RNA sequence: AUUUAGUUGGGCACUCUAGCGAGACUGCCGGUGACAAACCGGAGGAAGGUGGGGAUGACGUCAAAUCAUCAUGCCCCUUAUGACCUGGGCUACACACGUGCUACAAUGGGAAGUACAACGAGUCGCUAGACCGCGAGGUCAUGCAAAUCUCUUAAAGCUUCUCUCAGUUCGGAUUGCAGGCUGCAACUCGCCUGCAUGAAGCCGGAAUCGCUAGUAAUCGCGGAUCAGCACGCCGCGGUGAA
């Protein structure tokens, strides 16, 4: 009701230490709230040959990794509003809110 | 009534399998036997593990199956199948173990190499 | 040849088709990831650093 | 294919205008690259640029569709 | 000698048949049997006097001729004789898109 | 290979004759994977076989094996530099091998416009000394014993 | 229960999503072996003998390759070997060699009807639906900054007819005509559609290449760079051998 928001980051531990102190501020002055519902983390690959002029039968590559959480939250009070706006941080994790 | 469960995968192909007595088919999707299934010959395929156990019937076979190739998820279906008779009475379980039809192939599509044509065909390389 | 060249591709363009993709920090006009706009070898080497945030190296 | 008619510069046309009545100049230096032919060209006299040399070249009606393109062969093969 | 210009074999059906003309592919074939009401028939051509008539008429109305040959070549004629870049390279056989070709003589030629 | 002898992958038997041979006699047809149109025409095969002096459907394959299977080959076991190849008994699963290799894999040569009458009636002209492929194993059994003596003491 | 329809009421049961965890170590038994390392079988199990792959490359060899990614010892140029713009060229062709794609047809071509994947991408980017067109496509427009909307309903597949061994309804190069799309502009020099055309080619000597099982062989799909352009590259999945 009224309330969902994400979680996007780059490392899972992260992401699930900020979402259960979230979980904790969650039903604080509220109820109600949905757990960290999981999602198929999203994956790319790239190419770099190993040279810097010839020798493209050896190659190297890499990868991004974009680690996605997801907590709803149901019938929620108007206090943990304000009490939200007042949890900032960490900074490696971006949130997602909706209302 | 009551039902019997049980689960079967093979080659990137999932299965559930939902057995009650019945008389002795398979509908699959919410379709027949052999319209989803096509004209391969795989019954007897599937009804091996009824050929050790319940010789033939009468079981009607509800399942689910998705994903993967038409032969790899019909392999899957005997696995829950046998699950499913594991789970009726243990005394199967040596007709099974003498007959397989248990273990999971865990032999799926082989990982690239970058710099092959494929898995391990390597490139005409002409000597001279 | 070039100083003079990437102070051109800094400028608005006479016309649409003319405003390509080289790397920043060196020049290369072939191998550019327009996402980074680095050039493949240059992003190796930045790539090792821990000094590009995302990448790691790829292993399944 | 070129749907929405021919394609002609406007700074083709301006080198002179005044030999429609009169019988026609020689001296038509151009680059003479992009521009097709359509039928207020014919029976001119023109100094086609194939890259080094603006080669004359005159108009027959019938030299009528393609650019002028063919008349500035840049192979050199002899 | 036989229907219509030369040479209309039988012993194979209608749609076959009457590909082995100058002037017939696929479509222009199964437009004119649909133009007058016939089959295939059947695999042997066993037609009739008015049908063999009236796909024989059917193709007068089109440029189904052994002068389509020679339209040809007065198409290839205006080609080559401008001035023409093109005429010189055309009995070099390499198409007005250009196919840059150093070994793409032995579709034509076989300089082996 | 170099080290020890490697295994052998023994086969599955069919969906209807419970046959590893006839199993085997699909997969040496099956081109690029096409296992349902080799095994389809096989069951063709075996329809055709019932019908034109129908006998039994699988001794007519077992006599097919009878009149092409070898018993004599000879091999290059040279030693000191010559040319001495010795008539050597066969495996007996390289054995039927090659009878699989001379009924099917010769079988390409018949010629004819229906696509199994060069499968069907052909394994029915294998199974009472007709076939070419018969005469193939007579002749590899003529150039046989062709050293039968300065070879057999090998 | 409903609705075309897991839609809407409901549940997290199965599946799936992915965090924390357990699980395969000669672990037990029998033979062989100096009783030792170890070798051969058996039970259990999802896999038993480093379960299957990947990343990981010592001392050193070849004055191997690189000033043309970058930095740079030394030497040379400087109203110019430096700079701006137009047009051309790296895409030529008497020839020889290397690497790939498509065929030489009956396990096939042509027509009709009929199912099942995986990875990834998306804001000036993917397009739902509708109308029209022989088509490449054209127009109005709806969802989409994402397990939701699209790319996208995959090809080999399956059932009926067909052709009847031919240089052939195989083959599909070459050439005229008519077009479509992005580009300010497809002549030199983009791709694609349609009509008309229809060549070699019936399994290729000497010689030579890759590969020990989800491999080889065949079949499609996605991405990078990109207005536009892929038989190349990188990756995934289907059928599945001796
Ligand atoms: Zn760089």
């Amino acid at each position: 009701q009224k309330i969902r928001i994400r979680l996007k980051a780059y490392e899972h531990r992260i992401l699930d230490q900020s979402a259960d102190k979230i979980v904790e501020t969650a039903k604080r002055t509220g109820a109600d709230v949905s757990g960290p519902i999981p999602l198929p983390t999203e994956r790319s690959l790239y190419t770099v040959i190993r040279a810097t002029h010839k020798y493209k039968d050896s190659r190297e590559q890499f990868e991004m990794r974009t680690h996605k959480r997801l907590i709803d939250i149901v019938n929620p009070t108007p206090k943990t509003v304000d009490a939200l706006m007042k949890l900032d941080l960490p900074s490696g994790v971006n949130i997602e809110i909706k209302l | 009534q009551v039902q019997y469960s049980g689960t079967g995968r093979r080659k990137n192909a999932v299965a559930r399998v939902r057995l009650v007595p019945g008389t002795g088919k398979i509908t699959v999707n919410k379709k027949d036997v052999e319209e989803y299934i096509p004209h391969a010959d795989l019954r007897e395929v599937i009804n091996q593990p009824f050929g050790v156990t319940e010789t033939k019937g009468a079981y009607d076979v509800i399942v689910n199956v998705n994903g993967g190739g038409y032969a790899g998820q019909s392999g899957a279906i005997r696995h829950g199948i046998a699950r499913a008779l594991l789970q009726v009475d243990p005394d199967f379980r040596s007709a099974l173990k003498r007959a397989g039809l248990l273990t999971r192939d865990a032999r799926m599509v082989e990982r690239k190499k970058p710099g092959l044509k494929k898995a391990r065909k390597a490139s005409q390389f002409s000597k001279r | 040849a070039k100083k003079s060249m990437i102070a051109k591709n800094k400028r608005p363009a006479k016309h649409s088709t003319q405003a390509y993709t080289r790397c920043e920090r060196c020049g290369r006009p072939h191998s550019v990831y327009r996402k980074f706009h680095l050039c493949r070898i240059c992003f190796r080497e930045l790539a090792y650093k821990g000094q590009i945030p995302g990448v790691k190296k790829a292993s399944w | 294919s070129l749907k929405k008619g021919p394609f002609v510069d406007d700074h083709l046309m301006k080198k002179v205008e005044a030999q429609q009545g009169a019988e026609k100049k020689k001296v038509i230096k151009t680059w003479s690259r992009r521009s097709t032919i359509f039928p207020s060209f014919v029976g001119f006299t023109i100094a086609v640029y194939d890259g080094r040399k603006h080669v004359p070249v005159y108009i027959q009606e019938d030299m009528v569709g393609h650019k002028l393109g063919e008349f500035a062969p840049t192979r050199t093969y002899r | 000698a036989r229907i219509a210009g030369v040479d209309i074999p039988r012993d194979k059906r209608v749609v076959v048949s009457l590909t082995y003309i100058y002037g017939i592919g696929n479509t222009t074939a199964k437009k004119v049997l649909a133009n007058v009401g016939v089959s295939e028939d059947v695999r042997v051509r066993d037609l009739t006097n008015e049908q063999t008539d009236a796909i024989r008429a059917e193709i007068d109305k089109l440029k189904v001729e052994g002068d389509l040959r020679r339209e040809v070549n007065l198409n290839i004629k205006r080609l080559m004789e401008i001035g023409s870049y093109r005429g010189i390279r055309h009995r070099r056989g390499l198409p007005t898109r250009g196919q840059n070709t150093k070994n793409n003589a032995r579709t034509r030629k076989g300089p082996t | 290979p170099r080290k020890g002898p490697v295994a052998k992958r023994d086969v599955l038997p069919d969906p209807i004759y419970n046959s590893k041979l006839v199993t085997r006699l699909i997969n040496r047809v099956m081109v690029d994977g096409k296992r349902g149109i080799a095994a389809n025409i096989i069951y063709n095969s075996f329809d055709i076989i019932k019908e034109s002096t129908g006998n039994d459907p699988l001794e007519v394959f077992e006599q097919a094996m009878k009149n092409v299977m070898p018993v004599l080959e000879v091999k290059a076991r040279r030693v000191g530099g010559s040319n001495y190849q010795v008539p050597v008994e066969v495996r007996p699963e390289r054995r039927t091998t090659l009878g699989l290799r001379w009924v099917v894999n010769y079988a390409r040569l018949r010629g004819e416009h229906t696509m199994e009458e060069r499968l069907a009636k052909e394994i029915m002209d294998a199974a009472n000394n007709t076939g070419a492929s018969v005469k193939k194993r007579e002749d590899t059994h003529k150039m046989a014993d062709a050293n039968r003596a300065f070879a057999h003491y090998r």
